[PDB]
RNA sequence: ACAACUGCGAAAGCAUUCGCCAAGGAUGUUUUCAUUAAUCAGGAACGUAAACUAUUAGGGAUCGGACGGCGUUUAUUUUUGACCCGUUCGGCACCUUACGAUA
């Protein structure tokens, strides 16, 4: 009782200061099928790879 | 003679596809109501994608789609989802006996304040006349800005067409609801099955 | 109560229920269903028990 | 099951498909495929030879089955036919039309479409109308919901649109005009040159209508095929 | 519908069979 | 595969299954909805559209085209701009009895300003 | 002048939220919800409509409403209902849907 | 708010106030000196000119008028007083 | 369809493009006569329906100027425009508060 909420402390500090996984990323995000411009950037990155 | 059977079982040579365009305030709601839509359209056999970058819903017939009217069902579904019908109702168009209709009512009143008064007269006090029309006609009516979007069986589509035109032409919807209640009471008993019912309205 | 008021089985089972409870002595009338609303009561059963009914009949004191 | 008619109205039925023969259709030059279908026309004889009807008819066919590419599922073209060969039906351009599904699929709220019409004449003296449509570009990294161009800005956009389509359709013949219409070079150049006035999301030419063709020349009409 | 009313009537008949059995057994078969 | 163009005029009162060649000029075979149902009430019904589509597909498979491009329309001038039950039921029966479908388009007459 | 027309207009909310419109999505959900597929749902709707009829005849207070709550339950209930109606008003101001005007 | 020195507003809040709503009203327009590099001539232009100002001869330009400030032309110099 | 919790006109009203004709609004100016003004007796121009009802104190939007600018895109590089931001006048409307009221 009195220890840190680490997620809340990281969010507080954020609001104060303000090739093997990127294939299963597309495997998980081809199933939605929302196009979602971060996936467009990921498609261009996969085409470059 | 009127009932329609579900399709039991490649009927498409050219891979058909349709698109509709939506704005951003609909992009949020479509982004977090989309998996219901693509789940039911995968049960019908049609791939449905959403594009938040351009703002476009696309349907396309896959290899294993067998119902050929499913593409018309899906085209109407994405039309209503673009025109901001809520998602379970837009998915309720995918049943066999449903159909949608859009009624352009802005052309019917020259004035503006008279048009606002007659549209709010169609909507009624606390929505009671609108849900009374929905009950008596078995439809879903959405008074959508300058248009009116209705769904349901084709009989109900015709009756809400008549009621919406007569509401815009200064006949009151309470009068039209009384008319429809009289027609329901007369069609309840088939002893008066074929007479001219104009002697009662 | 939740049946419609002009129903035949509602009327027949109202008379059956009220006659059964009045024959067992729980209700004091057999002409109101509000008796079974707020007059049927575990105290009414417990006063239809034997030592209380012979207290009333003055078999005991 | 039971009939309904009046007294003496059902004539004796004649077979109408004895007098019908098929005719394969070839498309003109700039399209990728040539055999596009088959037309059932009446049998030729004296008292209305069937080649007059074959000179009269037009066809309407999509561009997907012509270019073999399903990028053009829209933009249905129209083909007149003026010539006939043995079991053959040679065709020519007549018009280019969208599908009303794409015409609904392009209109969004809080953005402006600009429409422009021109009546331009090619160097082969064909008069034709070009109807161009152009939707306003929503700029990325913006916050305001409505991308409204001003009315004077719309008039400047329409002026540049009609200037581009006149300057790049008055110089070529009809075959080069169709060869420029197919990959949409005109809409690309309108998109490139109007972005100093207001950027446009997509410029298409939604209709081409050929009004008058004053020449019947089999030389150029066979130089197509 | 009317099947809702018929299902409700049969539910009341079932409830009354159970309750009449309980009440006769609690009055010890003087009824 | 010889593509014939099927105009399906689906209104609320009767459905028109109509089959033409690619031109639009030469009608191959048409069966209206009301000539398969004795009742003018049930003239516009999915059963009527199913019977009409079966007869049209039977005639066009006797002629041997076995492929259609389908253009569906409705009463569009001051009408409803939506097809009746005839469109869905006729397309279902038409592709359920042979008839590899090609391109589907809903060509309803949409007025720019009517009244 | 007419009675049953006035009864059909007022009780339309309760009927269309109970079961009576299978093309409406809320009624097609409430037709399988469970508190309407139970044994005596029609009688409970009849009690609600009879309470609304006596309210229209002139009763100021209801029989079906609960009168005593521990002040945190009632504040949470009223705040949640007001926030729901406000969110529906905002999501109907956007999308251009017109709604019934009531204060 | 409640009390403030109204005879001594801050220059930064004074500077963002509209023209006619400063403590004593005053303009926010200025005068410029303009030469065009081939000429040793010094025409003095108002900032919000409505005239297509021309130098002492030489059919040139110096600015064009607008809805606000005169757009000075091309390569030209300007000191501002 | 675009088409609006918008624009313009004093009002009714006004939506296809282009041309002509005057007029009007706001802004800016290094523009002038210096009370010319405010209000309406009299008068003058425009013209099937109804049916549920001196500040407030700012903020978020909105459009019309004018100014400023770290920057993305025009731009083969300067114009210039689009987007974002700030200042400033002006105007249709929203909500909160009343500064109050009062029939
Ligand atoms: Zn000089």
């Amino acid at each position: 009782i009195g220890n840190l909420d680490l997620r809340s402390e990281k969010q507080r500090q954020a609001e104060r200061d303000l090739n093997t996984a990127l294939k299963k990323y597309l495997r998980k995000q081809r199933k939605k099928n929302i196009i979602d411009e971060k996936r467009l950037k990921a498609e261009e990155l996969y085409r470059q790879m | 003679k009127w009932k329609i059977e579900p399709f039991l079982p490649g009927p498409f040579l050219e891979e058909s596809s349709f698109m509709t365009l939506f704005p951003k305030y609909r992009e949020r709601y479509l982004k977090d109501c989309w998996p219901l839509v693509t789940k039911a359209l995968e049960k019908h056999g049609i791939a449905a994608t959403l594009d938040i970058v351009e703002g476009s819903m696309t349907v396309k017939t896959t290899r294993k789609t067998y119902d050929p009217a499913a593409i018309l069902k899906a085209r109407d579904l994405i039309k209503l989802l673009a025109r901001s019908v809520p998602a379970p109702q837009a998915l309720k168009i995918l049943e066999d006996g449903m159909a949608c209709d859009i009624i352009k009512i802005r052309s019917m009143v020259r004035n503006k304040e008279r048009f606002v008064k007659r549209r709010q007269r169609l909507l009624g006090q606390n929505g009671t006349t609108l849900k009374a029309l929905e009950l008596l006609t078995q439809t879903y009516i959405l008074v959508h800005g300058n248009t009116v979007s209705v769904m349901g069986g084709y009989k109900g589509l015709k009756e809400v067409r008549r009621v919406v035109e007569d509401t815009m032409n200064n006949i009151h919807p309470i009068y039209l609801i009384k008319e429809l209640m009289i027609k329901r009471e007369l069609a309840k008993d088939p002893a008066l099955a074929h007479e001219d019912w104009s002697r009662y309205l | 109560s939740l049946l419609p008021p002009d129903n035949e089985v509602r009327r027949k089972h109202e008379t059956l229920l009220l006659d059964k409870l009045y024959d067992m002595g729980i209700l004091s009338t057999k002409a109101k269903l509000s008796a079974v609303e707020h007059n049927v009561t575990v105290s009414a059963f417990a006063r239809r028990r034997l030592p209380v009914v012979m207290t009333r009949l003055r078999m005991a004191e | 099951r039971l009939s309904k008619g009046k007294k003496g109205l059902k004539k004796k039925v004649q077979d109408p498909f004895t007098r019908k023969d098929w005719y394969n259709i070839k498309a003109p030059a700039p399209f990728a495929v040539r055999d596009v279908g088959k037309t059932l026309v009446n049998r030729t004889t004296g008292l209305k030879n069937a080649n007059d009807a074959l000179k009269g008819r037009i066809f309407e066919v999509c561009l997907a089955d012509l270019q073999k590419d399903e990028d053009h599922a829209f933009r249905k073209i129209k083909l007149r036919v003026d010539e006939v060969q043995g079991k053959n039906c040679l065709t020519n351009f007549h018009g280019l039309d969208f599908t009303t599904d794409k015409l609904r699929s392009l209109v969004r709220k809080w953005q402006t479409l600009i429409e422009a019409n021109v009546t331009v004449t090619t160097t082969d003296h064909y008069l034709l109308r070009l109807f161009a449509i152009a939707f306003t570009k929503r700029r990325p990294n913006q916050i305001k919901k409505t991308t409204y161009a001003q009315s004077s800005q719309i008039r400047a956009i329409r002026r540049k649109m009609v200037e581009i389509i006149q300057r790049e359709a008055a110089s070529c013949t009809l075959h080069q005009l169709v060869s420029k219409l197919i990959p949409e070079v005109i809409g690309r150049e309108i998109e490139k040159a109007t972005q100093g006035i207001y950027p446009l999301q997509n410029v298409h030419i939604r209709k081409v209508k050929l009004l008058k063709q004053p020449k019947f020349d089999l030389g150029a009409l066979m130089a197509l095929h | 519908a009317d099947e809702k009313l018929r299902r409700d009537e049969e539910e009341i008949k079932r409830m009354w069979k159970e309750i009449s059995a309980k009440l006769d057994a609690l009055s010890s078969w003087h009824y | 595969l010889v593509f014939g163009v099927a105009r399906i005029f689906a209104s609320f009162n009767d459905t028109f299954v109509h089959v033409t060649d690619l031109s639009g000029r030469e009608t191959i075979c048409r069966v209206t909805g009301g000539m398969k149902v004795k009742a003018d009430r049930d003239e516009s019904s999915p059963y009527a559209a199913m019977l009409a589509a079966q007869d049209v597909a039977a005639r066009c498979k006797e002629l041997g085209i076995t492929a259609l491009h389908i253009k569906i329309r409705a009463t569009g001038g001051n009408g409803t701009k939506t097809p009746g039950p005839g469109a869905q039921s006729a397309l279902r029966a038409l592709a359920r009895s042979g008839m590899k479908i090609g391109r589907i388009e809903d060509v309803t007459p949409t007025p720019s300003d009517s009244t | 002048n007419d009675l049953a027309l006035q009864r059909l207009i007022a009780e339309s909310h309760i009927l269309s939220e109970a079961g009576a419109n299978p093309s409406h999505w809320q009624s097609s959900h409430a037709a399988t919800t469970g508190t309407n597929t139970r044994a005596f749902a029609t009688g409970r709707i009849a009690k609600k409509t009879t309470d609304m009829r006596i309210q229209a005849l002139g009763a100021k207070e209801s029989i079906l409403t609960q009168q005593k709550m521990p002040m945190n339950m009632r504040k949470g209930i009223v705040k949640h209902q007001e926030e729901k109606e406000k969110k529906r008003r905002q999501e109907a101001r956007e999308n251009g849907i017109v709604l019934e005007r009531e204060v | 708010v409640l009390a403030v020195d109204l005879l001594n507003p801050s220059p930064a809040s004074e500077a963002r106030k509209h023209k006619l709503k400063t403590l004593v009203p005053a303009p926010r327009s200025f005068f410029m000196d303009v030469k065009c590099p081939g000429c040793f001539t010094i025409t003095t232009v108002f900032s919000h000119a409505q005239t297509v100002v021309i130098c002492q001869g030489c059919t040139n330009v110096l600015c064009q008028p607008t809805g606000g400030k005169a757009r000075l032309t091309e390569g030209c110099s300007f000191r501002r007083k």
